[PDB]
């Protein structure tokens, strides 16, 4: 990486949306980390929470779709530590939720599997599908723990 | 081939 892309994902990461503002370009805002998984300032932002960095590179040029060395998309990164306000910004700036890694989870599986309720919720409102197969053979639903019966309830989808 | 952790963290809003 350049010296100037370098800076942009550490600003990235920390949420220093000023740092952020004076080296965001055309040309930096979809840099990838070489020296990580090929993670995206927005991968970063995402999976730190870094929620007004996430808001100035979405209206910035920064792309939702980046998938990391893994096939991850930012996506995955918010739903896997419960970032309820990015995930809903990063689906309202176009994020698609059935989306798979290079393992076939979906956001939808790491948010069961990590078991954040309100990540589920959002991601289900939005048509993400709970039947997917991973590689593993397993859904969304089968990688939810047995005492999360809530998250359970959620993606079974008993009729109401 | 095992597939890691997201990157990120429970950092609170």
């Amino acid at each position: 990486n350049s010296e100037a892309d370098r800076q942009l994902l550490e600003a990235a990461k920390a949420g220093d949306v000023e740092t952020v503002k004076k080296l965001c370009t055309v040309q930096s805002v979809n840099c990838r980390d070489i020296e990580g998984r090929q993670s995206t300032p927005l991968h970063f932002a995402a999976g730190y929470n870094r929620v007004s960095v996430v808001e100035y590179l979405l209206q910035h040029g920064a792309d939702v779709h980046a998938k990391d060395k893994g096939g991850l998309v930012p996506l995955h990164n918010a739903c896997s530590y419960g970032h309820y306000e990015v995930a809903e910004l990063l689906v309202k700036h176009g994020a698609v939720v059935n989306v798979a890694d290079l393992w076939k989870f979906t956001p939808l599986h790491e948010a069961a599997a990590k078991g954040k309720y309100e990540i589920c919720k959002l991601l289900l409102q939005h048509g993400a599908d709970p039947t997917k197969k991973n590689r593993d053979g397993n859904t969304p639903l089968d990688l939810v723990k047995d005492g999360d019966t809530d998250i359970q309830d959620l993606l079974r989808g008993d009729a109401a | 081939v095992a597939r890691p952790p997201p990157i990120g963290a429970e950092v609170p809003n």
